[PDB]
Order: C-alpha cells, then sequence, then structure tokens
RNA sequence: UCAUGCUUCGCGUGGAGAAUGACGUAGCAUGCUAC
RNA sequence: GUAGCAUGCUACGUCAUUCUCCACGCGAAGCA
C-alpha cells in the first residue's frame, strides 16, 4: 500500500496522505449529470471507483488537492490515453498520470488525476439548485473552503434566508470569480477538443471547482479541426448559478479584473449590442443556438425567451442609466418637444418605435394622451433627485418638496364592541380574540413598502427546462379562447377609478373612456402594436384591516396602458373566469356549493391523496422578470390568428415598458422599478396563476430528474424520466407527443387548484415519497433557486387526511359538515377577522350601525359557516352578529318613529336575523 | 377582558391624537404610531399598559388642545 | 284596505252579490252584477297599487333623509365624541398609572415630553404650585405615573436653577411657580 | 292625457252612453252604446299608450344628446388642461444643456435617465439618518453625478428651515428626519 | 393617494318572458228578439 | 236568413299583481 502511494505521487513534489482505506475505493455521494441508455437525470449517485489522496503542503498543513486514482479496464484505458495526449497541451485539463501497478496477480491499469478539488461544478450546482436547510452540508463546506464565509457564519439565525439577512447574497457573490474562471476554462477546453477533432459531451461533474476538465471516457476522435463539443446540459444546468453568484461582476472593471476601477461607460451610449455579442462569444462560445441581442429580431416566443434569458445576465454588466425610454427631440408645429422614441429593455434589448413622425403639425387627443403619459417630458423637466431612503434608481423629482403620506389609525365601533362584550366575548383565555386591526404608519409608509422591491434580483432561468415548462403550462391553459377585441366589446366594471399619473389631475377613468370615441381607442391600440409607450405608474397605498404591519402599496397604472391591455387580454381573461373545473379557479364563487365542487374537483382520482399548499412570501415584489415575461408570452399564445409576430412582440414590449420596468411615481418623485409584477395591471391576478403553475411544473421536473433512476421499480416512470431528460437537454424543438404525456402524468398524480399565489395540490403520496412527483421540499428548492425566496414553514402546509380539506385557501379554512343530510365542505373565516371587521371600520360614518345594516348582513353571510364549527365561540360569533342586526333594526325603527312619526316595520326585514336566509347561501341550488 | 380593552383604547387614543393635528409633527407622530402599533401587537398586558402611559402622556403634553378638567370632571 | 271610495264601492258590490246569491235571481242579473263588481274591484286594485307605490316612494325618501341627517351629525361632532369616548374608556380601564397621570394633569402637573420607558431616560414635569409639589415631590424623589424618579434638576419659572432645599413651606410664595422638575426614571 | 286627437270620439261615446244609461232610455239598445263606448275606450287607450311610449322615447333622446354635450365639454376641458401642462414643462426645459447633450448623441436618441443627470439645474437629496448626511451631503458644496453642487436650503420632514449648523452628531436626535437638501449646480457642472 | 380582477348581499329604473285575475274587440257551436 | 242579447271554445289589445332572466345606476361586504 505504501508503494501504491509512492507511485501515485509520481514525478512531482507531492506530499500526500490517503483518504481511502489502504489501496481501496472510497464511497462518496456526489452529484452526477448522467445520461446512459438506461438512466438519465441530474441526481446524486454513490459511485465508488476512485482512491482519493489528499495533498499536504507547508509542513503538514492539509489543503484541498486530491490525487483521484481509479482502476480501469485496460480497453478504455488505452482510449482515455490517446484522447488525453491530444488534449494535454490545453491549460484547462487536469494533468493525468497513467500507470499499471501490480496489485494482486496482474498489472491492472490506473489513471491518476492530479490536484483536483474535493467537489466538482456539479456538486455546487446540485447544492444550490436542490437546497434543503436540514442537510446543506456540501454547500456549507464549499462556502467555507473557498473563503466565502467563516465556519461560524452558519450559527446565524436563518443565514440562508434571502429576506431575513440579505448578506447571504454577498456570501454567494464571493464564488463569482471562481465560477467565472470555470466558464472561461470551459471555452478553452472546447477549443482544444475542436482543434484536435474530438466529439464529446461536456458535463458538470467532470470539472473540479477550478475549471479543470479530467474525464475523457466518451470522447470519440474525428478528423482534426472538426470536433463538436456538446454543452447543452452543462450551460443549462449552470445558468441559475451565474446570476445567484454574480459571476460576470468582473466584467464591469477595466481589463476584466476586480483589482482595477470600474469602466467609465459613456452616458449617451444606449446600444450595447456589440458588448453583448462580445460577452456571448467570450463565455458561451460553443452554445449552438443563435443569440439575438435585440429580441426584435427573435423568431417566435421560444426564441424570445431563449435570447432574453441571456440579456438578463448581460444587462448586469452595463450601467443602469442606459436602460429606459430612449428620448428624441421632435418638432410639433415648430415647438420642439422631447418625446420617447424607443426603449432599452434589460431583457428585450433596444426597441425602436417604427412610425415616429418628427415635424408634425397638430396634436390629436390620442397624441396628447401619448405625450402626457410617457415620462419623457416629466423627467426631463423635473430636477435631479438622490433619494437615500431607497436603493432603487431615482430619476427626478417632479416638485420642490417631498410628499410624505401617512396612514390613519382606523375608527372604533364602540357600540358593537360593547354589545359583544355583553355577550361574553373578549374574555381572558377565550379562543376568539382580536388579531386584525388598522395599523398606522409614519410619513415614509409608501416609500418603505416600495423599497421592499429590493427583493427582486436578476434571475437567469435554466432555459432548457424553462422552454419545456412553458409548453406544459400552455397545455394547462389550452381549454380557453382568446384574442384581440374591439373597443366596443371591452367591459369596464367601475369607471370611477383613478386614471393613474398624470391623468388623475383632470378626472377619473370615466373622463378618459367617454371623451375619446371607439375610433380613438382602436387607433391607440393599433398604435401600441407597432410602437412602445412608456408610462408612469403611481404607487398607491392600500388602506385595509390586517394582522400584519405591512402598508401594502399597489400600482396605479395609467389609463393609456390599461385601455390597450384590456383590448389585448380581455377575451382570454373573461374566458378564464367563466370556466368551471380548471386548475385556475379564478371566477368560481364559494357560495351555493362552489367550495365543495372545487374541492371535489381537486381531489379527482389521485390514488394515495395527500394535500399540500403554499403562498409566496412577496409574490409581486420577488417574482423574477423571466417568469413574468413568460406569463405574458403564454397569455399571448391565443393571438395566433389576429396578431403577427411583430405585433405580438410590440405588445410584449409595451407590457414590459409599463408594468415590468415602469417609472413609478412614489410621492412626487420618479423612481425606476427593478422588476416583478405591478399589482394593479390589467392581468395581475391571471399572470400570477401562470407563474404559480410554472413553479409547480418546475418542481415536478426537478423531482423526477433528480431521482436515481436505477431504483425506480415502475418501468413506465423510468422511461418517462429518460424521455424527459431527452426532451429537456437533448432536443431543441418541442415534442408535443411527450408534452401531452407529461401533462397527463401531472394531472393523474398531481392535481392543482391555483388562484394567484395561492395553490392547493392533491398529490399521490406514494410517488412523492419515492421521488416521482414534487413534494414540498422540491417546491422550496425551486423557489430558492428560481425566485430568490426561501419559503419558510409558515407559508407551507400539508394534510395527510384529505377528509379535513385544505388547511387554508384564500384565507378560508375548510370543514366537512352535515348540510341538508349530506356531507359537504364549507369554508369558514378566521373569527378574529369577522370580529375585527365589526369593531373597526374605515370611515367615521360606518360607526353608526343603523346607517349601515348591510355591513353586518354581509359579515354574517361570511360568518355563517362557523355555526357548525365544533368550537362554541365560533358559533357564538354568528349568533352575536344576528343579535346585533336585530338590535340595529329595533333602534332604526325607534329613531325613525321618534324623528319622523312614520312607523317603518316591514315583514321582509325579519329574515336578516334568521339563520335560514344564510343557510340558503351554502346549499347547492342557485 | 383587559387586553382587548387596551387595544381599543389605544386605537381611539391615536385617533384623538391624529385629529389634534399631531401629524404636523413628523417626529411626534412617528413616536405615537410606533407606540400604537406596539400596543396592538402586544402579548403581555403589563407592557401594553406601560406603553399606553407614553401615548397618553403625548396627549397630555399639549395642554391647550384637550381640556382634561372638562372631559374628566 | 279601507279609507278609499273605491274600496267602499267594492264592499257595496260584494254585499250586493252576497245578498243576491241567496236570492237566486235571474242569471243575467247575476252575471252583469258580477261584471260591475269586477270593474269596481279592478278600479280599487289600481288605486291600491298607486297607494302602494306612493307609500314605498315616501318611505324611500324618509330613509334617505334620515341617513343624510345622521351622517351629517356623525361627521360633524366627531371631535367631541372621540374625546368623550376616549376618557370613558380610560375611566373603564381603572389602571394605576393612567389614572395617576390623568389626575395629575387635571391640576396642571402635565409632562413636557413623552413619559419614557427606560431607566436611562429624562422626564420633564411642570409643577404648577406648592400643593401639588408636596403631593408628588417628597424628599429628593418624584412619584409620577406610579414610578419613582430621581429629581436631577428643578428649573424655576424664569429658567433659573432652584435647589431642592429652597422649596420650603414659607419659600413657596417667594419662588416663581410653575417649576420644571427634570428627573430620571428609577 | 285628454289632448289626444281621438279623445273627442271617446268623449262623445261616453256622453251617449251616459245619456242612454238613465233618463228613460232603452235597455237592450243601451248595450249597443256600452259596446261603442268599450271600443272607443280601447282605441283611445291604445293611442294613449303609444303616445306615452313616444313621449318617453323623446325624453330618453333628450338625455342622450345632453350627455353627449357634457362629454364633449369635458373632452375640450381636458384637452386644454392637458396641452397646457405640456407647454408649461416645455418652457422649463433649459434648451442650452439639453441641446448640448442631444446634439452629441449618435442619432439623436439618448436614454431618458440622463436628461436630469446631465442637464438638471437643481438637486434634491433626501437623507434618512445622519450617517448618510455625513457621507453624502456634508459641507456646503458636495460632488454628485460628476458635478459640483452648492447647498441652497435644508428642510426637515416638517418642511422647516434647518441651518447647516443644526445638523450635528449630538443634535441629530432633535431633528425631524429625513432632511431634504436642495442643492444648486455650481457653475453649470463644474 | 387608494390599482387590477373575482364573488355576494341590499335597493331602484328599463326590457323580455312565464303564471293567475280583470275588461274590451275579433273568429266558431247552440239558445232568445226586430224583419 | 241579416242584425242584436245569453251560454260554450280560439285569437288580439289594455291594465292588476306574483315570479324568472338580463341591462344599468346606487350603497355595502368578502377575496387574491
Ligand atoms: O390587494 C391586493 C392583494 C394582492 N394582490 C395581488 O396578489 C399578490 C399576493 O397577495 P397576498 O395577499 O397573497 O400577499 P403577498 O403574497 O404579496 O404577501 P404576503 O402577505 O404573503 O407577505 C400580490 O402580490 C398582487 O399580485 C393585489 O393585486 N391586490
Ligand atoms: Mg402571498
Ligand atoms: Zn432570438
Ligand atoms: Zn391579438
Amino acid at each position: 500500500a505504501q508503494s501504491f502511494l509512492n507511485r501515485v505521487c509520481g514525478v512531482s513534489a507531492a506530499r500526500l496522505t490517503p483518504c481511502g482505506t489502504g489501496t481501496s475505493t472510497d464511497v462518496v455521494y456526489r452529484a452526477f449529470d448522467i445520461y446512459n441508455d438506461k438512466v438519465a437525470g441530474f441526481a446524486k449517485f454513490l459511485k465508488t471507483n476512485c482512491c482519493r489522496f489528499q495533498e499536504k503542503d507547508e509542513d503538514d498543513n492539509l489543503i484541498d488537492s486530491y490525487f483521484v486514482v481509479k482502476r480501469h479496464t485496460f480497453s478504455n484505458y488505452q482510449h482515455e490515453e490517446t484522447i488525453y495526449n491530444l488534449l494535454k497541451d490545453c491549460p484547462a485539463v487536469a494533468k493525468h498520470d497513467f500507470f499499471k501497478f501490480r496489485i494482486d496477480g496482474d498489472m491492472v491499469p490506473h489513471i491518476s488525476r492530479q490536484r483536483l478539488t474535493k467537489y466538482t461544478m456539479a456538486d455546487l450546482v446540485y447544492a444550490l439548485r436542490h437546497f434543503d436547510e436540514g442537510n446543506c452540508d456540501t454547500l456549507k463546506e464549499i462556502l467555507v473552503t473557498y473563503n466565502c464565509c467563516d465556519d461560524d457564519y452558519f450559527n446565524k439565525k436563518d443565514w440562508y434566508d434571502f429576506v431575513e439577512n440579505p448578506d447571504i447574497l454577498r456570501v454567494y457573490a464571493n464564488l463569482g470569480e471562481r465560477v467565472r474562471q470555470a466558464l472561461l476554462k470551459t471555452v478553452q477546453f472546447c477549443d482544444a477538443m475542436r482543434n484536435a477533432g474530438i466529439v464529446g459531451v461536456l458535463t458538470l461533474d467532470n470539472q473540479d471547482l477550478n475549471g479543470n476538465w479530467y474525464d475523457f471516457g466518451d470522447f470519440i476522435q474525428t478528423t482534426p479541426g472538426s470536433g463538436v463539443p456538446v454543452v447543452d446540459s452543462y450551460y443549462s444546468l449552470l445558468m441559475p448559478i451565474l446570476t445567484l453568484t454574480r459571476a460576470l461582476t468582473a466584467e464591469s472593471h477595466v481589463d476584466t479584473d476586480l483589482t482595477k476601477p470600474y469602466i467609465k461607460w459613456d452616458l449617451l451610449k444606449y446600444d450595447f449590442t456589440e458588448e453583448r455579442l462580445k460577452l456571448f462569444d467570450r463565455y458561451f462560445k460553443y452554445w449552438d443556438q443563435t443569440y439575438h441581442p435585440n429580441c426584435v429580431n427573435c423568431l417566435d416566443d421560444r426564441c424570445i425567451l431563449h435570447c432574453a434569458n441571456f440579456n438578463v445576465l448581460f444587462s448586469t454588466v452595463f450601467p443602469p442609466t442606459s436602460f429606459g425610454p430612449l428620448v428624441r427631440k421632435i418638432f410639433v408645429d415648430g415647438v420642439p418637444f422631447v418625446v420617447s422614441t424607443g426603449y432599452h429593455f434589460r431583457e428585450l434589448g433596444v426597441v425602436h418605435n417604427q412610425d415616429v413622425n418628427l415635424h408634425s403639425s397638430r396634436l390629436s387627443f390620442k397624441e396628447l394622451l401619448v405625450y402626457a403619459a410617457d415620462p419623457a417630458m416629466h423627467a426631463a423637466s423635473g430636477n435631479l433627485l438622490l433619494d437615500k431612503r431607497t436603493t432603487c434608481f431615482s430619476v427626478a423629482a417632479l416638485t420642490n418638496n417631498v410628499a410624505f403620506q401617512t396612514v390613519k389609525p382606523g375608527n372604533f365601533n364602540k357600540d358593537f364592541y360593547d354589545f359583544a362584550v355583553s355577550k361574553g366575548f373578549f374574555k381572558e383565555g377565550s379562543s376568539v380574540e382580536l388579531k386584525h386591526f388598522f395599523f398606522a404608519q409614519d410619513g415614509n409608509a409608501a416609500i418603505s413598502d416600495y423599497d421592499y422591491y429590493r427583493y427582486n434580483l436578476p434571475t437567469m432561468c435554466d432555459i432548457r427546462q424553462l422552454l419545456f415548462v412553458v409548453e406544459v403550462v400552455d397545455k394547462y391553459f389550452d381549454c380557453y379562447d382568446g384574442g384581440c377585441i374591439n373597443a366596443n366589446q371591452v367591459i369596464v366594471n367601475n369607471l370611477d377609478k383613478s386614471a393613474g399619473f398624470p391623468f388623475n389631475k383632470w378626472g377619473k377613468a370615466r373622463l378618459y373612456y367617454d371623451s375619446m370615441s371607439y375610433e380613438d381607442q382602436d387607433a391607440l391600440f393599433a398604435y401600441t402594436k407597432r410602437n412602445v409607450i412608456p408610462t408612469i405608474t403611481q404607487m398607491n397605498l392600500k388602506y385595509a384591516i390586517s394582522a400584519k404591519n405591512r402598508a401594502r402599496t399597489v400600482a396605479g397604472v395609467s389609463i393609456c396602458s390599461t385601455m390597450t391591455n384590456r383590448q389585448f387580454h380581455q377575451k382570454l381573461l373573461k374566458s378564464i373566469a367563466a370556466t368551471r373545473g380548471a386548475t385556475v379557479v379564478i371566477g368560481t364563487s364559494k357560495f351555493y356549493g362552489g367550495w365543495h365542487n372545487m374541492l371535489k374537483t381537486v381531489y379527482s382520482d389521485v390514488e394515495n391523496p395527500h394535500l399540500m399548499g403554499w403562498d409566496y412570501p412577496k409574490c409581486d415584489r420577488a417574482m423574477p422578470n423571466m417568469l413574468r415575461i413568460m406569463a405574458s408570452l403564454v397569455l399571448a399564445r391565443k393571438h395566433t390568428t389576429c396578431c403577427s409576430l411583430s405585433h405580438r412582440f410590440y405588445r410584449l414590449a409595451n407590457e414590459c415598458a409599463q408594468v415590468l420596468s415602469e417609472m413609478v411615481m412614489c410621492g412626487g418623485s420618479l423612481y425606476v422599478k427593478p422588476g416583478g409584477t405591478s399589482s394593479g395591471d390589467a392581468t395581475t391576478a391571471y399572470a400570477n396563476s401562470v407563474f404559480n403553475i410554472c413553479q409547480a411544473v418546475t418542481a415536478n421536473v426537478n423531482a423526477l430528474l433528480s431521482t436515481d433512476g436505477n431504483k425506480i421499480a415502475d418501468k413506465y416512470v423510468r422511461n418517462l424520466q429518460h424521455r424527459l431528460y431527452e426532451c429537456l437537454y437533448r432536443n431543441r424543438d418541442v415534442d408535443t407527443d411527450f408534452v401531452n404525456e407529461f401533462y397527463a402524468y401531472l394531472r393523474k398524480h398531481f392535481s392543482m387548484m391555483i388562484l394567484s399565489d395561492d395553490a392547493v395540490v392533491c398529490f399521490n403520496s406514494t410517488y412523492a415519497s419515492q421521488g416521482l412527483v414534487a413534494s414540498i421540499k422540491n417546491f422550496k428548492s425551486v423557489l430558492y433557486y428560481q425566485n430568490n425566496v426561501f419559503m419558510s414553514e409558515a407559508k407551507c402546509w400539508t394534510e395527510t387526511d384529505l377528509t379535513k380539506g385544505p388547511h387554508e385557501f384564500c384565507s378560508q379554512h375548510t370543514m366537512l359538515v352535515k348540510q341538508g343530510d349530506d356531507y359537504v365542505y364549507l369554508p369558514y373565516p378566521d373569527p378574529s377577522r369577522i370580529l375585527g371587521a365589526g369593531c373597526f371600520v374605515d370611515d367615521i360614518v360606518k360607526t353608526d350601525g343603523t346607517l349601515m345594516i348591510e355591513r353586518f348582513v354581509s359579515l354574517a353571510i361570511d360568518a355563517y359557516p362557523l355555526t357548525k364549527h365544533p368550537n362554541q365561540e365560533y358559533a357564538d360569533v354568528f349568533h352575536l352578529y344576528l343579535q346585533y342586526i336585530r338590535k340595529l333594526h329595533d333602534e332604526l325603527t325607534g329613531h325613525m318613529l321618534d324623528m319622523y312619526s312614520v312607523m317603518l316595520t316591514n315583514d321582509n326585514t325579519s329574515r336578516y336575523w334568521e339563520p335560514e336566509f344564510y343557510e340558503a347561501m351554502y346549499t347547492p341550488h342557485t | 377582558s383587559k387586553m382587548s380593552d387596551v387595544k381599543c383604547t389605544s386605537v381611539v387614543l391615536l385617533s384623538v391624537l391624529q385629529q389634534l393635528r399631531v401629524e404636523s409633527s413628523s417626529k411626534l407622530w412617528a413616536q405615537c404610531v410606533q407606540l400604537h402599533n406596539d400596543i396592538l401587537l402586544a402579548k403581555d398586558t403589563t407592557e401594553a399598559f406601560e406603553k399606553m402611559v407614553s401615548l397618553l402622556s403625548v396627549l397630555l403634553s399639549m395642554q391647550g388642545a384637550v381640556d382634561i378638567n372638562k372631559l374628566c370632571e | 284596505f279601507s279609507s278609499l271610495p273605491s274600496y267602499a264601492a267594492f264592499a257595496t258590490a260584494q254585499e250586493a252579490y252576497e245578498q243576491a246569491v241567496a236570492n237566486g235571481d235571474s242569471e243575467v242579473v247575476l252575471k252583469k252584477l258580477k261584471k260591475s263588481l269586477n270593474v269596481a274591484k279592478s278600479e280599487f286594485d289600481r288605486d291600491a297599487a298607486m297607494q302602494r307605490k306612493l307609500e314605498k316612494m315616501a318611505d324611500q325618501a324618509m330613509t334617505q333623509m334620515y341617513k343624510q341627517a345622521r351622517s351629517e351629525d356623525k361627521r360633524a361632532k366627531v371631535t367631541s365624541a372621540m374625546q368623550t369616548m376616549l376618557f370613558t374608556m380610560l375611566r373603564k380601564l381603572d389602571n394605576d398609572a393612567l389614572n395617576n397621570i390623568i389626575n395629575n394633569a387635571r391640576d396642571g402637573c402635565v409632562p413636557l415630553n413623552i413619559i419614557p420607558l427606560t431607566t436611562a431616560a429624562k422626564l420633564m414635569v411642570v409643577i404648577p404650585d406648592y400643593n401639588t409639589y408636596k403631593n408628588t415631590c417628597d424628599g429628593t424623589t418624584f412619584t409620577y405615573a406610579s414610578a419613582l424618579w430621581e429629581i436631577q434638576q428643578v428649573v424655576d419659572a424664569d429658567s433659573k436653577i432652584v435647589q431642592l432645599s429652597e422649596i420650603s413651606m414659607d419659600n413657596s410664595p417667594n419662588l416663581a411657580w410653575p417649576l420644571i422638575v427634570t428627573a430620571l426614571r428609577a
């Protein structure tokens, strides 16, 4: 055994100790990107073939440099020697050493690999993509070994969390250069194996954490100069780590090194097409698919996604003052305006308005709307701003004073509280207590709730899997119909809603909907199909009763964007809200048996049903831009017959311009929105459902691919996994025959019910146990690496007894009751919610009960189900509401007869304090 | 019923302060808002009362705004 | 529904029909009496519908007026009602600190700053007269808000420092009230 | 109403029926007069219903033409008040620096985010805490956006003048943060 | 300042439809009167 | 047999309610 170590050390200054067991293989769990003829997937296999020897340097100081020696067959050992001789000149290849050492009876060959780190790139990618806080030992060891953080950094309260301590981002960023170096070396290696004419597949698990490549098993030697590397799985699996780690952060320094100052980019420069092409050919040289820096030239949706997944990465290198509406000086009747004639999207590149008419004569109402909506004149004429409260880029201040907006405490309904106390409520130890109040805020409420956008980081999605999850999601949305509709057919519920900024200075949305004819609305919509209209979106401040200190802000998008978005999306959105039995349960009421029908639909025919559910922490503020563009692109899949590719791209550009990178107006000042949904655009509730389904399908894909594959007894799921890997990382066109099969698999074993960021899943517990469908850990991992969000256990829930129903969906708990001599699921609220709605009100007028008895009728309608709750306080809540409605009716009659001597006692008002009027709301007849 | 009672009293007390134009002073209004929000979220009643004392002292600091001798009487 | 001439005609027709049915008179007479009774009943029903519409409209108008008046009242005297409610609730709590500071503030011993919560905090309380001074201040310690405070300073009414010894039974008229006692929580 | 053109026939038939009902008229022929009255009443009632429907349609058409008038009035008001905003902020655009930056552009297009960063003649800095003040705005003249700004006025959250001597580490707690300092570009970006 | 959607309750006006009742006009079967 | 009145069926017009659906206005409530 000593002689074996002496021979492994070779002709070198190697002072190394053994890690195995005295000339024997070492067992180790390592992540492998494996695709044989029998197995496929990016799982974590236990492969025991090598004999690691760890090198000692500096007089017994142990370091990470392992001489990985393996025993070979002497048939592929000859092959692996004639492939290394060709590639041994490259600097990106770990130095091997081939030697036949007499062990037992013959000279079995050995292939020593010199000075490899402990982990490979596949281990890093698996540790970050499949992240579980209970067994994240490899990630911690990688972080400690490369001086990212001290070993005691992990004794912190939830160090991994992206919200509790953002500093973890910094800790990841210290791997950046490392990763970047690897990328460079990959390119070198590719060039080498092209100069020598070597055809092979590059996988992550054959590249230590220094970039060096060390496996040449499946490399076939072709004619010199025409060897093709295969780098689909390599680059694709590595993509989410390039932005999480901020690898290209060294591209912002002169001569590309972190020891030199930042390159002083020219301010007037907005076209970075050549820089993007240089970066692509620098790091992703041997990526086969063609890359369009400006997605104006992209072919279809599957090309826009592919070529924007690169722009999200390359736009982190360029200055943030270059991304925004390109501004050009136009003359109208001789008076020179300054209007926006383009845009520079961080994702979609440079977009130039097609029909820009400088030197016009008169401004029509449509043109006045367009010129007064965009922030060109507003930001150009305003005075510079440097707001240190936030981190978001601030453009300009529209006024000479900052506007501070507070939140009022909320009024107290002392009559109802006194009544409830007289009825025995609000005692010490009572199971029903006040938890929902109107929280007051200081003068920085809006700016703080807006600065919560700091959670939106640039995320580079794994494109090869995103392009498949998109097809499966589109399959989920294939039972509807959509298209463009005329201005005649657009339905606007309430026209007394604000028209955003600056249009709220002159009226409500009614003024701008009735003051321009259908011809003007059609003209504006047809204009947006070949032009980009940036808009300012006021950041309002919602005023509502809640149990959290969170003064929610919502985006007051302009009327210019809302009208066009309605015309574009209204048919599809109204079709999604009129379909019963789909996964998206938007538009389904919970009354008259709707809740029971929804639940019995979710359960369907899942064979070993367990329920699970989640709720994204900050769905709108944490959503990455790629998933929002994807949602907009699959909502536009219904326009295959009315809009051409150019029209669809310019509609996507308009959406990205006014609801993804808008210039918000948070209190008399213009800021730049980092990204994520603007909750308040014409498709907020329906673009969250697409994102929810995308996350669920991604979790299922990762759960099925990370499974071993050799341990799957079911010979159908094994072939499903093999074909799934082929369809992700070995095909470039969509195979509908397998998208249908995977969709059927998900429907059979993974039933969803989606509504914005709220999902309830009934899944096959046996498969989820074996690793063939998404558990909750898989969903947490996907959220970690694709949302920059760690979803704690407060947002997640699971239920192993489906007869109890979902634990919580849309803030409504479910309970199985005996309704009409039948068993049905009824939704009941949180009693604290109903009681706090009764006690505290918005307006001072609402504190007089007799004025508003319909408040309490509606609250009793919502609180009726509590009548059947086994807890008695919960039924007392409903009885209290009925008794208070009766008291209000008596007092109103008394006051009316006392002031106007006219008896007012109708027989139709006695049904609001009788339970039957409320039982009728949950019986499935109407 | 002494905790939900201080919660409601704090709500009404901050309303009374707000209608006395205490928002015109950003510092004092921030202090009042913090005290009110902490009272609403308080679990133990001792700290809730010791935090209500501060809010009531804010109300009592301004002697011209509220006539204690008449409201109490 | 009486009080209508149409209902009077309807009642007369009904009485005539009920008296004639026992008579068993000519069929033609019975049928034409039935027709006239039906015409009168139709007129009465039309008038009843009109009266129902008028009553419903009047009740709607009355409810609208009542709601307007009560909303105006509720939005008008908000300032007085809120303070009355607040002090009713503070009386109801019956605490040891709230009652103490309210009773002190009735006599004019209000604070100058927010009453603190931490030991290393400063309280500045205006003491308007020697009676309240003896009530609260004893020795070198101050009893305000059900806690003991260390009197660190006593500023005269003219900003002049005053020693705790100079405030005596007979120096009270001499000194310039109100004083400002600056103390620390203990 | 009683102004309908055919109301005269109904009135005459009613008068004839009333005359035949009493005063010693025929019993079997009076039924003929009653039938004539009935047909006249039916005709008059149908005519009255049609006339009432026409009157209500005319009233409706008088609520749609007035509504259009108000819609056009509001359209004119908003048009004037919306192109009077554009001209106001069009005069506030300092043509010297704006033209300087525009004409240096490759093809006239420049990003919007630099229009205030290179041409604005006034800067507003909002400072949450004193450490930020010391780091960024300390002194009377500071440097930002590669330009030199001389402080013109400092106000607090209450919008009350705060002297530069009142912003100190010891006096920080007595200020109503954030402080809003409105600097003025010095010598046009020196 | 208070956005985009969905759902429910209350009241009012308009239109359509159905049910019972009332009056009238028209068509078919029998009885009575003027000729 | 023409015309008128009585009894029995079908068609049309006008009113009196009851209910169903929708179109809108107004007030209110919950949910993402
Ligand atoms: O009033 C609302 C609430 C919600 N939403 C839309 O629904 C999303 C989710 O709204 P939620 O109420 O679920 O909250 P949240 O997930 O944003 O945050 P947490 O309470 O979990 O901390 C929002 O981000 C927005 O897209 C609205 O548009 N309006
Ligand atoms: Mg949420
Ligand atoms: Zn492309
Ligand atoms: Zn279309």
